[PDB]
């Protein structure tokens, strides 16, 4: 339920300056 | 056990695709603002004279310029357009690998 | 530059992945799919009219005419045999695309058209300036390990290469060829002395400023035919007109070089032409100034157009985009849902994405309803039929 | 932890590949999704093929037919096959459109659009400008006349999970497709994004989809097997014809075309379809040298050398005797005689093949002693012995 | 007694990021006079290039990686393309694949996969730069022609090695090869024979397009000499000191010996000879670990060897009866790893030892 | 004394090693000098630093740290292109027949050379008789090994019992023993001894040692054929041969390996190893020609494939010496034999290919389709005993790869170090082939036969459970 599928998949490939902040750059690593 | 299939993608191509994806995302805001299936283009309006104004979108050579009045220019600050509705000839420049003639070569027929 | 090579490598990887996805989705799109990798690539493919139906077996035997494109070895004129599953069944019946004959040929064959009145006589376009008329009945099945034998007829009236070749369906003989010397010649043949070596061209047609890329006879009238060149013009020639330089019609018909041409089997007026402008156009001979619908769904040049032999409003095109599309003329211009509009125009009926290199040639089987055989440049031949669900 | 980084990389490689394909296939598709049996929900249109094609022209005719600044004109022509890009002519079917460019700091304006509409309305143009609003004068010219919630759980080693919820029902997260039925969505997920395994498990509240990496996933090169081992700079040349071993495949023959069923989620080949290697050097085998030259012979050179060395390593033997034994062993090994009745012909072949070597070595007495010994060992005959002796004498006379 | 006359002092110390043991170091001896001293390092999945300046300044130039597989590099060799004078570096290990890297272009030029197991050494012919000799774990050694990408000969078989070949070395003029292995043997393969010369010529005169048959590689089954009575265990490394042989094993010594009797010439030695004479042994301590190669400079004046604790012995070979004396030992209080290999510059002025802690140590001659 | 001599020897050795070191140093100096002179040419291009590549923005970085002061440097890593590998296998040697593995002083100068004395036939042919194996027509063969148990390797065995000869008229020429009066009678009397005439004095002809040995060997071979002896020996006219002969006269589970039986004056019945070990008394053994235990040949018209043929019924290839009508004997040099029970003997094997298997490691793929029950290949290897087999298996168990193949009660075929291409066949619970040991010419050989019809390019399997070694232990 936390985050969304599209947000998680958008936090998987880009992990650099263009991370778009939001919940994608949030604490997705380490749960 | 069985011999390794030796996937054809390898890691050099994966690195190239990752770099291209980062550049495209930062350029077009496809993932964040485009909802994953649309491209967001920003216009540029400075001054307009009434006898109409021409606006150029930030992604070059993708959408042709148009003439609009002051109110239309104000209301047209941002534009979102599906990738299916993009012009077919001009959508190929968004990525060199969107479509490329692999055997460019010569001769043939 | 290294950028070009890197992009080529990435594109090759993407092509492989797309092919894997298509093969994974194959059974949900077709009713039959058979793929055979030839020893050498073939630049031509045409079904023979004859069909053999054995009694008590659930399959039939059809024939094919193929060429060969070898880098340094001997070139042949291979005639293959294909076994189609009829309506019932097969899983394992041993050979299914086995060859039948090989005849030695001097150079690769660009066209392998057969004579409609007598399918035994086969005419081919050689890379040289001579067009050879073969007769595969007389020649032995096993090729002789020597040079090119007697072709039994050597028609020579050209001065360079060629790619266009047509046979008169209404009259016996009367072959037409379009070559790269800006000329098209007419050969009477048939009424020629036996043990002949060289046959002179009956008539010489010169009205195109550029290389003529195709030529075709009219399927209903025995005295009229049309030719297309790469200078963006479609001419409609008339035989026995006492004028070999000025054609009856000179419609420009396209923006870029025009490649192919095909007449409608049923209608006496409708024809279609293809070009490098990524566009296929339909016309009616009664009104040549007005152009009918124009299909725009390809991404590269279109090299072939073929009207369906059994349907009024079905037509297919192929090209360098590694794709083949099927068009329906009765479906053009009607309302569609947004999802369908995103998928494609309503006229587009099918997109076949099973090939990895450029499509070289294809044809429909006269003896079977909706089956097409296509050959690509990576030495791969495919015989396929779309699902009956698509066309009800 | 390194485990989380490994999991992220493992799920990020296929995700990146499929995101690239999702971007690419919205412009250049491989096949239409309205032609799939499980996705036939789209294209809800029937067939009306009951009209002649001879009325198309009549219908069309009835419906439609019935400081200092330099001024230079820019004309762009349509791109032919020979030309890589569209030619542009700067004038201080042939022509696509006309444009005006000012160079002094640059500004390009167009008069005619693609449809040749009455464009270029009078007024200021806020077009992009590149050096080499503003207070100074501007160069602007106008040409005119005056429900069903779905959950995802990414599993790693059946121990690590990532709770997630889909924002759009019946929407593929990767391809952003719209499969409005759940069964169609599951089938599309299984068939298109086959690098994962989608084990739908159902939930008391909604429906849960468990995604895990695919262990096997045979995704090797599907083209010519020889290209996978070529040296860099020549692999995948794609420049000309290449010979290959014929092979036949049958992907679909006659599908059963079953209906929709939720019980699911609760080929033939012939010929050489492999790359073969040499037994000796373990190098790839080209088809041009595969049918013949089976590379297996009766007498290997190592065996010949070993036999020669072992014969010459004896202590109690004469030089000519050792030479004759080595010659006989080499001849027998090369020709593979297996029969006592064949020994008679073997003797004649030995005297007719190695006669020059025997004459040069001057071991005729040793050879005749060997013949006598072999006769005493049964086989051969006195007629064979004296025939061979006279043949050797005649050869000696012919030589001298 | 005296600790020679060369004094070496540590001036710099690096540390690779991958933290994995490094197995090879090679100085580029083909560089012209006055050019910067460039050396290459291999270890784990990466190969790195460094350049030496004055006052102990070493600058990292280039770095590579093989992330597609589980490669574990073990060795390196420097060559050059005489057609364009571009230097080349060849690496191998673990996977049994040889990669020839072009540092100027920063790309992998060629690849060779015909071995059956991991490769432990690569060497180049002193006279012909296109011939590479690889010793592998499949009890065989192969000679390649990297110019035409053909396999010239294979050096195993009926009378070859019975176990992994660990090391090999050419002669001074490149006429004989001596091989060491884990089967206690030291075989001397001779490449001066007419068969080998004809094989090399045929390899240089081969065109794959004109012929349909493949190349006929020579399969040498019988060595020209073989001795098992010098070492009681596996031989870690071998080297040619002119016409004598320096070999090392787990016995904590490097014995200098010659084939044949005391006055037997090396050239006139029969394959059936079984006489070996030793001359001297160099003594060190705490080197019971295996896979630790020693080194010698271009002029064969000095030789150096690592240690499993961190010491570095340098022997002077110009002294009469070099087997005596105790040499010069170099130690630093911050070194505690195992020196896998060392290297000398073309001029014997800079010596660099590579430890197993992914660290690089530099010693300079005060002179 | 001894100590002084030892000290002198040690000092001399010290000077010798010093001189050797000096000479080696001089050679090293010369070679290094010429090498440096050769290197003095050429230019060689220097290398440059690697910067950030725009082709990969998300590229990795490599940082090195200097312990002794100095800053830290960071650079981007380049990526190497992928390469395809092959399965791991060790070197082996080709083989076509089995290879047995086991772990002048006699004063006989060459008679062809000038230096050759006179010796008896028992010593002039001892080497030829000892070092010849009649089972394979090779001198010191690799398959059959002798343990020196037999007396001089059975010289000529005892088959040369055909001593009966008949005199014929029409002499070869003017010079003969028959022409001289009394010579024939004297020769008959001399040969009649078993267990006066010809008073003409012998001719004064020199007889060297080599000539005497030649004449003795020829006499032993040809009995009393004096004219033929004179014709065979260089010069040595009939009268001289007769004179030499006159001068020399007076004055002075249940399968056991087959081993030939050479019992004299005893019927082959419950006494020789052929009878004892229950195996047929073959041709190579020296029993009587009418031995009861000898296996009669088959009289088939052709084929010899069906069970009607006794040779196939007894699991045995048709011997060329016995089977004449079935076509095995005919066309020995040629091919296309009508009899099908001769494949192993003729060595006609199918074409095989090598490629990585779909199960593990390497595998064998058949080039062309094969019908049912057809010969494919033979399992060649090295013949070792059972104890050696166990020792080799213990050695090879370290890396889990066994190529052993049981053959008989005391022999094993090991294709590890040397073998054929058929060794790359994988075990399967549904094999496509099977193995049968067929007694070909007295030697047990393994033949691999197709169990069912096999398509083109099909991978080859056969069941490994029949072998003595545990198949599941290795794979
Ligand atoms: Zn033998
Ligand atoms: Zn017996
Ligand atoms: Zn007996
Ligand atoms: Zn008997
Ligand atoms: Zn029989
Ligand atoms: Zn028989
Ligand atoms: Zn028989």
């Amino acid at each position: 339920p936390p985050a969304t599928q599209i947000s998680d998949l958008s936090k998987r490939k880009p992990k650099t300056e263009d991370f778009l902040t939001f919940l994608c750059l949030r604490g997705s690593p380490a749960l | 056990s069985l011999p390794r299939p030796h996937d054809f993608f390898d890691a050099q191509t994966l690195d190239a695709i990752r770099h291209r994806a980062i550049c495209f995302n930062l350029s077009a805001h496809i993932e964040s603002l485009g909802k994953g299936h649309s491209v967001v283009f920003h216009s540029t309006v400075i001054a307009k004279r009434k006898e109409k104004l021409l606006l150029h979108w930030m992604p070059e050579d993708i959408l042709p310029d148009v003439w609009v009045n002051e109110s239309e220019r104000h209301q047209l600050k941002t534009k979102v357009v599906h990738l299916s509705k993009l012009p077919k000839d001009t959508a190929l420049l968004l990525d060199p690998n969107i479509y490329r003639t692999m055997p460019q070569k010569r001769l043939k027929r | 530059d290294k950028e070009a090579a890197f992009d080529d490598a990435v594109e090759e990887r993407v092509i492989n992945e797309e092919y894997k996805i298509w093969k994974k989705n194959t059974p949900f799109l077709y009713d039959l799919v058979m793929t055979h990798a030839l020893e050498w690539p073939s630049l031509t493919a045409q079904w023979l009219p004859d069909v053999t139906r054995p009694e008590g077996k659930d399959f039939s035997i059809h024939r094919l005419v193929l060429g060969t494109h070898t880098s340094d070895e001997q070139n042949h004129l291979v005639i293959a045999s294909v076994q189609l599953p009829n309506d019932d069944a097969f899983g394992s019946v041993s050979g299914k695309i086995e060859i039948e004959i090989k005849i030695n040929h001097e150079g690769e064959v660009n066209r392998a058209r057969y004579m409609p009145q007598n399918p035994c006589i086969i005419a081919t376009k050689t890379p040289s300036s001579d067009v050879l008329v073969f007769d595969y009945t007389k020649h032995p099945s096993k090729p002789d390990p020597s040079g090119e034998c007697n072709p039994d007829l050597r028609l020579r009236g050209h001065q360079k290469e060629g790619y266009g070749l047509s046979w008169n369906p209404n009259l016996s003989g009367h072959l037409l060829s379009a070559s790269d010397d800006h000329t098209i010649c007419l050969w009477d043949i048939s009424a020629v002395p036996k043990e002949g070596k060289v046959v002179d061209a009956k008539t010489i047609f010169t009205g195109h400023t550029a290389v003529v890329e195709d030529v075709s006879w009219h399927l209903l009238h025995e005295s009229l035919f049309g030719s297309v060149a790469d200078d963006q013009k479609l001419m409609i020639w008339d035989t026995r007109s006492n004028n070999t330089s000025k054609p009856s019609h000179s419609v420009d018909a396209h923006t870029a070089e025009v490649n192919c041409l095909s007449f409608n089997p049923y209608s006496e007026f409708i024809l279609a032409t293809g070009s490098a402008d990524k566009t296929v156009a339909l016309w009616d001979l009664r009104n040549l100034k007005l152009k009918l619908h124009s299909f725009e769904s390809h991404k590269d040049e279109i090299f072939q157009v073929q009207w369906s032999p059994h349907n009024e409003t079905i037509l297919a095109s192929s090209g360098t985009d590694r794709r083949l599309n099927v068009w329906d003329l009765s479906k053009i211009g009607e309302e569609q849902s947004p999802e369908d509009a995103e998928d494609g125009p309503p006229e587009l009926l099918f997109i076949h994405g099973g090939h990895t290199a450029k499509i070289s040639d294809f044809s429909w089987n006269p003896n079977e309803p909706w089956v097409i055989c296509s050959v690509s440049e990576d030495n791969i031949m495919q015989v396929w039929q779309m699902a009956e669900n698509i066309y009800n | 932890q390194a485990d989380h980084e490994l999991f992220l990389q493992a799920f990020e490689k296929p995700t990146q590949i499929y995101r690239f394909l999702r971007t690419r296939n919205l412009i250049a598709p491989i096949f239409l999704h309205r032609t799939l049996t499980y996705m036939s929900h789209r294209n809800s249109r029937t067939n009306i093929k009951r009209k002649t094609f001879k009325v198309d022209d009549m219908l069309s005719k009835v419906e439609k037919m019935k400081v200092t600044l330099e001024v230079l004109l820019v004309k762009v022509c349509h791109k032919k096959r020979k030309d890589v890009s569209c030619p542009i002519r700067q004038v201080p079917h042939m022509v696509k459109s006309y444009s005006l460019l000012f160079r002094v700091f640059v500004a390009q304006m167009t008069v005619f659009d693609k449809n040749r509409r009455l464009q270029l309305l009078d007024g200021e143009y806020e077009v992009a400008m590149q050096e080499m609003f503003s207070q100074g004068p501007t160069l602007q010219f106008t040409l005119r006349w005056t429900k069903l919630r779905i959950f995802y759980q990414f599993l790693y080693n059946n121990n690590t999970r990532q709770q997630t919820e889909a924002r759009d029902d019946l929407h593929c997260p990767w391809c952003t497709l719209n499969c409005r039925k759940l069964y169609s969505l599951l089938k599309h997920l299984k068939l298109c994004h086959s690098r994962f395994i989608f084990n739908y498990v159902y939930h008391p509240k909604g429906a849960r989809i468990d995604v895990s990496i695919n262990e096997c996933y045979d995704g090797s090169y599907a083209g010519n097997p020889q290209d996978i081992h070529r040296q860099p700079g020549f692999a995948f040349s794609r420049n000309g014809p290449v010979k290959r071993t014929p092979i036949t495949h049958i992907l679909v023959c006659r599908p059963k075309r079953t209906k929709a069923s939720m019980s699911e989620f609760l080929t033939y080949s012939s010929g050489h379809n492999r790359l073969y290697f040499h037994s000796d050097t373990c190098l790839p085998l080209r088809p041009q040298e595969m049918e013949v030259d089976s590379e297996d012979e009766k007498d290997p050179e190592w065996l010949r050398e070993k036999t020669i060395t072992q014969i010459e390593e004896f202590s109690d033997v004469n030089e000519g005797e050792k030479e004759v034994m080595k010659l006989w062993n080499l001849h027998v090994m090369k020709h593979g005689f297996i029969a006592d009745n064949q020994m008679n012909h073997a003797c004649m072949l030995f005297v007719e093949n190695y006669g020059q070597k025997i004459i040069k070595k001057n071991l005729c007495r040793n050879f005749m002693l060997h013949l006598v010994s072999m006769h005493d060992f049964n086989l051969i005959s006195i007629m064979s012995i004296d025939k061979a002796v006279t043949k050797l004498r005649e050869m000696q006379q012919k030589l001298e | 007694s005296k600790k020679c006359k060369y004094s070496f002092k540590c001036v710099n110390s690096l540390k690779e990021d991958h933290n994995q043991p490094l197995f090879g170091v090679q100085f580029n001896w083909h560089s012209k006079e006055g050019d910067p001293l460039v050396f290459a390092t291999v270890g784990s999945n990466r190969v790195t290039l460094y350049e030496c300046h004055s006052q102990g300044e070493i600058r990292l130039l280039q770095s590579y990686v093989d992330a597609d597989a589980d490669e574990n590099f073990y060795t390196c060799a420097w060559t050059y393309d005489s057609n364009t004078s571009h230097p080349l570096l060849a690496v191998a290990g673990s996977r049994g694949i040889i990669r020839i890297i072009n540092p100027i272009t920063m790309q992998c030029i060629k690849h060779y996969v015909g071995h059956g197991n991991a490769i432990n050494e690569l060497k180049f012919h002193p006279r012909d730069p296109n011939l590479l000799l690889s010793v592998s774990k499949d009890h065989a050694l192969r000679l390649w022609n990297i110019q035409t990408d053909t396999l010239v000969a294979i050096f195993g078989g009926v009378e070859g090695h019975r176990d992994e070949v660990l090391s090999a070395d050419y002669d001074l003029l490149g006429e004989k090869i001596m091989s060491c292995g884990m089967d206690h043997s030291l075989k001397l393969w001779r490449i001066n024979s007419k068969r080998m010369m004809n094989a090399i010529k045929e390899s240089y005169d081969y065109n794959p397009n004109k012929t349909n048959r493949p190349f006929i590689s020579q399969k040498i089954h019988f060595p020209d000499f073989s001795t098992r009575d010098i070492h009681r265990n596996y031989v870690d490394c071998v080297r040619w000191l002119g016409d004598l042989i320096l070999s090392k094993s787990c016995e904590n010594a490097i014995v200098c010996w010659k084939p044949g009797k005391m006055e037997d010439d090396i050239d006139k030695i029969k394959p059936s000879e079984s006489n070996v004479t030793i001359l001297g042994r160099f003594d060190y301590s705490q080197c019971d670990i295996w896979y630790m190669r020693f080194s010698m400079d271009f002029w064969q004046k000095m030789l150096a060897l690592g240690n499993q604790v961190g010491k570095l012995y340098v022997w002077d070979l110009e002294v009469e009866d070099p087997h005596k004396a105790k040499c010069t030992t170099l130690t630093h209080h911050k070194c505690g790893a195992a020196i896998r290999q060392t290297s000398f510059s073309r001029d014997s002025s800079i010596l660099i030892a590579v430890c197993d802690d992914a660290s690089i140590w530099r010693w300079d001659r005060l002179r | 004394e001894y100590m002084r001599l030892r000290q002198l020897k040690r000092f001399r050795r010290a000077d010798e090693v010093k001189s050797m070191f000096s000479s080696n140093r001089q050679k090293i100096l010369e070679r290094t000098e010429i090498l440096n002179q050769e290197w003095k040419q050429r230019r060689i291009q220097p290398v440059h630093i690697l910067t950030s590549v725009s082709s990969l923005r998300g590229t990795r970085e490599c940082s090195v740290t200097s312990d002794l002061d100095f800053p830290t440097q960071v650079i981007p890593l380049k990526t190497l292109n992928a390469v395809a590998s092959v399965p791991i296998m060790y070197s082996w040697s080709p083989l076509q027949q089995n290879f047995m593995v086991e772990d002048p002083p006699e004063c006989t100068p060459n008679i062809d050379g000038p230096n050759a004395k006179s010796v008896q036939r028992e010593q002039s042919l001892h080497s030829f008789h000892t070092l010849f194996c009649r089972r394979c027509f090779k001198y010191d063969c690799f398959l059959h090994r002798k343990c020196n148990y037999s007396f001089h390797a059975t010289p000529n065995t005892y088959k040369r019992k055909n001593t009966e000869t008949a005199l014929d008229n029409k002499p070869c020429g003017p010079q003969c023993y028959q022409h001289l009066e009394g010579a024939k009678e004297f020769a008959a009397a001399l040969t009649a001894e078993r267990i006066k005439p010809n008073i003409e004095p012998p001719e004064n002809v020199e007889w060297s040692g080599a000539e005497a040995s030649m004449f003795r060997v020829l006499i032993g071979t040809y009995y009393d054929n004096f004219c033929a002896i004179a014709r065979l020996i260089g010069t040595k006219t009939c009268r001289q041969v007769y004179e030499f002969r006159v001068k020399e006269s007076s004055i002075i589970n249940h399968v056991y390996n087959y081993q030939p039986c050479d019992h004299p004056r005893q019927p082959c019945d419950s006494s020789c190893p052929c009878v004892i070990a229950q195996n047929f008394c073959e041709k190579f053994c020296q029993c009587s020609s009418e031995c009861q235990n000898r296996f009669p040949g088959c009289r088939c018209k052709a084929q010899c494939n069906t069970k009607q043929c006794p040779c196939y019924l007894a699991v045995r290839e048709c011997d060329p010496d016995l089977c004449l009508t079935c076509g095995a004997a005919d066309h020995w040099d040629s091919k296309n034999v009508s009899c099908k029970n001769c494949s192993i003997q003729r060595g006609s094997k199918k074409h095989l290919l090598l490629a990585p298997s779909d199960v593990a490691g390497w595998g064998i793929f058949i080039k062309d389709p094969v019908q049912k029950n057809e010969f494919i290949s033979e399992y060649c290897g090295e013949i070792i005993s059972q104890d050696e087999a166990d020792r080799r298996g213990k050695v090879y168990d370290k890396y889990m790869c066994s190529f052993l193949f049981n053959l008989n009660n005391d022999f094993v075929v090991d294709a590890t170090r040397k073998g054929n291409k058929i060794r790359f066949a994988n075990h399967s619970v549904n094999p496509n082939c099977y193995a049968k040991v067929m007694m070909v010419n007295g030697d047990h050989r393994i033949g691999i036969f197709a169990k069912r019809a096999i398509q083109t390019g099909e991978e080859l399997f056969f069941d490994y459970r029949y072998s003595q070694a545990d198949a599941l232990k290795y794979v």
